[PDB]
């Protein structure tokens, strides 16, 4: 997309992962596992929540019947009506057709970042201590538990501490 | 060899397929409708006190014709006019006929005043006909009456008849004028003298001639009774004077507030609750846009030519 | 000293301007016209079942002027009325002219039906005059009837003439008063004795008092003929109550399906096509604004107050 | 631009490179050659074609004279028609003064993204083979031939059949 | 954001930053200095600015009065405008309500962009002369004084003339 | 232990809340208004060529009611009608009066030419009355003049009238039908003998017949002054056939150009300059939106139905 995450650089989505909308899959030492970000999968649900609400509305404007359905009206002022109505239908036709156009595109590309936003986010956690394989994971060079992995995720894995260990397997 | 974390997004094999900027066939996982297709086949009165017409037309209300009988007066906030609704049991109409119904329409009730006027009896009042039944026997307008002379040929006399607004509110005056079929008929009720008829007010001034000569015939008759009307404003005075051939007000309406009208087929259903109908019943989408139809009445979705516009609530969908 | 791999975006030298939310100056690769300021000269009437009328104007059509003998009946998808088209051979004007013209150009096609009226021989209905020529003499409204008396200064008879709608669509009866210039010249057709034209329907009720008295000279006559009209509802009676000084019907108008109604100056082309029209022509452009004129006609871009908009058709152009 | 690739951190645009939008520059052993990438430049087209299919188009409503050119109208009616009219056209004129303004800022920044899209799409394959010198090229760490070039442009550069050889160079 | 430069890695802004709107906060062997980017700063101004350009701005149709103010009008009429009226200020309060709320998401992904963009420029001058610490910040692997610093800002530092003294530092 | 440098964004404690397409409690740094809530008092005739008519009603200005004397001619591009505004002195009201006012404040000005009508000393041109005070004494409308016979009782001379359009755009005629309260009223001025007063031009022609009769008491006089009017083309005459009764035109009047009308309460401020006004005065806003009220007039920002939209003018304010 506009963020080159979604439909990007990232080969395709997971059927599998049905806990959330973005999400990790480790596989190390003790083996294969998955797991959904709820901060992320949240904010990109909870901006298109938003986008529902205000899309989702009509107005508070009371219209009195301007035409008789059972009667026939001036043929002159009928005229009109049909010309202002016609031309009022045509504008909501497009304002509409533009609207959900436009909100599509903002809510792909949003959804796009919001991953783009993750893999940047964790990238900074790992340093230095792992590399980009260029379809969305991270080989990391060092040897990385359940308990490492769970630290990657919660946003509280320590470079430092797998620093030299990384480095050094990375040089080789 | 080394550990792997992988970044990721979900999908489904059964996604839906919207219309952006750029693509118009763009595959996503989640999408809704905002265009409502569907509608009501009735009408949905549920904490409205409506009153649904039948086969009274709202005029008829103001003048009393016989199917209007019922709806004489009242307080509503919904009027219901249906199909072929009859507002004149005998022939003619209203002159500024649609402004009428739409000023009816848009009204939240009817109270009716008395005019009070009385007339010297060389006049017939109680003048009845075959066209307006009422018990198995001939009637008129309720809120009118049929002015001619008592003897059969004998001149109808110079009359001044004036109303005065009472209440604080304007009033709703409303009159007939009769057409005979022949000069025949004319002389039999009104007498050989041509006649005048003038009604005037601190905002109205009109004159009416009844004109003589053959119509087709509707219900036996090829005479007409029109009717014309006007507001009295809040103290002042509307006056009558007719050389006769005037079907004269026994009964003032005043319009009470304001009300939703709805001109519908449907039936009425008191289950079931809206702000917005039309010919073909209530729409009830919270949805912001409807295809149903451009004639919409109340707060209402934005009538549209989309058949459907799916607006995406997912991401793009990338199948496996 | 290191080998090396630069990515990059393409230019030119030559470059358009557009506008942006943020930027009025944006110069970028390519862009686009939205906005179509160029019109044709002609109407485009290939595929179309056109009738241009030339100087005959829609309302002579159902009257019968003498331009529009040619244009009398038939069937067509397009009317194109015309400046100063005639449509009153002999002086006078349509009472509420706007409206018939609006209902001729909305509809599709015009039927003719004859009246069958005939009249004693006390009665001139071959009644012509010099306004309307054909072949080279006087002649008269082709589906209208001139009525005067025989012989000149005698009373015209009371006559009674009725039209039934035979047909299940409504028609469109039109007739005609006669003014005279002076009661030299309404005593010789009609007499002396003073007139009245009573018209009605099951839906129309009018009398007419036609009226003596100079004018200004218009084709050496100071005398009018004005026309009304309505329309007959299916299964109905017209009745036709006159002591003279009526331009009768002989033949009803009825108006088929619907058309559009094109008013220009321009002339016409089978090999051009379109869906678009205004005073200037035709309008093709498969853009979606125009600012021709905000008076178009059929389907057509919508106009605006821009001489531009330009639509950004590639990216930001840099040069060196 | 919003993505700061395109009158961003590349200098500027390519008048030479008239076989696409978007494309590559190598200096070498061999010597210097340009070459334009397709799967982009596409991609950018592709996405202004759907634009122009959305927005050159108007209406299949036809509207039926409410106004005589020829003819004089009533004066209450015709100032009304005139007043709804101006105000239809006043909209139009706005929601399409919008409509292009919009499009063109996502036209452009549509654009922006699709190079970075492809810088960030070399920047993985070349992993720790190279460095970014921030106006959009990567000086090359090692020895690329005209071979080994085609196979950074083709997406088939594989990083570790160098990556020796450039982790010397660069640490030196 | 769609960045995730503003409410996103960085923590939060600087109240204390009255001269711009993106800029610099350097510690170092000399010690702390704040100092604002106009070049970053600038532009998103003379974006918005551009935006107030084509938003406060009312039409220059002359519109006649349709309806009398003291007089009564005929009521079929006056219905009739009632409606083409409400349905008038209907689109333009939707019209309006779309206007804003979109400039408004685009003026602050446009700002967020604005910032990311320069993370991205600076961090692409420091070469492999520093680090990101994932808060918006580079912590450098060398001695950088406020001519160093001042050289980062100005966009003329050079990594090659730090590159080895740096390069020690981080493999340790 | 490394040296560091940081990256950052602006931001402030007091932060205003926007609405965007997600968020709808979005705070950010600067954000302005687009609705303007504020009106001013007054109407702004800064560089305006305006007439203020007070208690003047413009119909009042062509047939020259005591009120309307300071505006009987003029130029101008701004016209101001006010509440209540005089345009009959003596009871009555003008046909089709609505329409009248709509032109004249559509019109930029007012030229009056002279109808140069005279009569013979039978007839009593300098009629005046009690309800039109001028200087003290009984005066009449300026533009028109009352004709009753020279001696109490007398039948008033049969005269005819004609003025011709010596300019060359269309000149505005007015005149007046005056109806005795009773026939002692009536044959005081012109007798028992019936009145018949015909209009006659190349577009015009019009019949009106004086109704003796008393209505409702006003200013203590039960008679009422009703007028007519229409527009005469250049090189055209107007003609009057009157047996009496006829208040005829001393009075032309041609509307000059167009103008802008404003119908307000407000005063005047000539320090004070705008395009747009309501009711309540002006409205000057740079600003592209107001909810003051759906009637403004002139070149104005579009009424929506928000107290407020805030456009962001800066970045998401995320404080410390
Ligand atoms: C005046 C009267 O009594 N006439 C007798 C007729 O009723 C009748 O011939 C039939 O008359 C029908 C019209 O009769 C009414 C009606 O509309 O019902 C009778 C009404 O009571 C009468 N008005 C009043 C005030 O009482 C009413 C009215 O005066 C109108 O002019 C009618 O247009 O007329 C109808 O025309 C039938 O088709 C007709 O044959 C006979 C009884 O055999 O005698 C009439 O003298
Ligand atoms: C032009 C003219 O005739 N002016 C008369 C005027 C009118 O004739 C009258 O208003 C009808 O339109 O009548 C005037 O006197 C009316 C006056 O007569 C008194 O005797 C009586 O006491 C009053 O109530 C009132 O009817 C008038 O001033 O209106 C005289 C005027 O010259
Ligand atoms: C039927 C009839 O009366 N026809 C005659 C008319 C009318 O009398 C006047 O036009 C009155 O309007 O006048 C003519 O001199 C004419 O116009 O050629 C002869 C014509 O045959
Ligand atoms: C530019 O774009 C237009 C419209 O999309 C296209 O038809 C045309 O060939 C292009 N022309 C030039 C000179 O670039
Ligand atoms: C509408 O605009 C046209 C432009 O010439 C003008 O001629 C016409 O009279 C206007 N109508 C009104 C009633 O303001
Ligand atoms: C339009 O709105 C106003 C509110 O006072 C109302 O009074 C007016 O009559 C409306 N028009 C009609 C004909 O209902």
């Amino acid at each position: 997309g506009l963020f080159g995450a979604i439909a990007g650089f990232i080969e395709n989505g997971w059927e599998g992962m049905v806990d959330g909308w973005y999400g990790f899959r480790h596989q190390n030492a003790q083996g294969t596992g998955q797991a959904a970000d709820y901060k992320s999968t949240q904010a990109a649900i909870d901006q298109i929540t938003g986008k529902l609400n205000r899309i989702i509305k009509k107005t508070n404007t009371e219209f009195e019947s301007i035409e008789s359905e059972f009667s026939e009206i001036d043929h002159q002022i009928g005229n009109v009506i049909n010309w202002t109505k016609d031309s009022i239908t045509d504008i909501w036709t497009y304002q509409a057709e533009l609207l959900v156009a436009m909100e599509n595109q903002h809510t792909i590309d949003m959804a796009d970042s919001e991953m783009l936003n993750l893999y940047e986010r964790v990238r900074k956690q790992l340093r230095q201590n792992a590399e980009e394989d260029g379809k969305g994971c991270f080989e990391i060079y060092h040897a990385c538990d359940d308990s490492c992995m769970e630290s990657i995720r919660n946003n509280t894995y320590d470079h430092s501490q797998y620093r030299e260990e990384a480095l050094l397997n990375r040089l080789n | 060899d080394p550990d792997k974390i992988c970044l990721g997004h979900h999908a489904v094999a059964n996604g839906t397929i919207v219309k952006t900027l750029t693509n118009e066939q763009e595959e996503v996982t989640n999408a809704t409708e905002t265009v409502e297709s569907t509608s009501l086949n009735r009408l949905c009165m549920k904490g409205r006190n409506h009153k649904d017409l039948g086969n009274c037309h709202p005029i008829g209300m103001l003048i009393g014709t016989p199917a209007c009988d019922l709806h004489l007066t009242g307080t509503w906030d919904t009027l219901i006019e249906r199909k072929n609704a009859i507002a004149y049991c005998y022939p003619g109409a209203t002159v500024n006929e649609e402004a009428l119904r739409q000023k009816i329409m848009e009204s939240g009730g009817i109270s009716k005043i008395n005019t009070g006027f009385t007339y010297g009896s060389s006049i017939n009042s109680a003048g009845t006909t075959k066209a307006c039944m009422r018990n198995g026997g001939n009637s008129f307008y309720a809120e009118l009456k049929w002015l001619v002379s008592k003897n059969k040929g004998q001149n109808f006399p110079q009359t001044t008849n004036t109303y005065r607004n009472a209440d604080t509110a304007e009033h709703l005056i409303m009159w007939g004028i009769h057409h005979p079929s022949s000069t025949q008929e004319k002389n039999d009720l009104y007498g050989t003298q041509s006649l005048s008829i003038s009604v005037g007010s601190s905002t109205y001034k009109n004159n009416f001639v009844p004109v003589v000569g053959a119509r087709p015939q509707v219900n036996g008759l090829s005479s007409r009774i029109d009717f014309h009307w006007t507001l009295v404003q809040p103290g002042d005075k509307i006056t009558f004077s007719h050389n006769g051939g005037l079907i004269a007000p026994s009964r003032v309406s005043k319009l009470i507030g304001r009300g939703l009208g709805i001109q519908s087929e449907a039936p009425i259903d008191n289950s079931c609750e809206s702000k917005c109908f039309w010919r073909g019943g209530s729409i009830n989408t919270r949805l912001p846009f409807q295809n149903l139809s451009p004639r919409t009445v109340g707060q209402c979705p934005k009538y549209v030519n989309k058949k459907s516009l799916m607006l995406a609530t997912g991401m793009r969908n990338v199948p496996e």
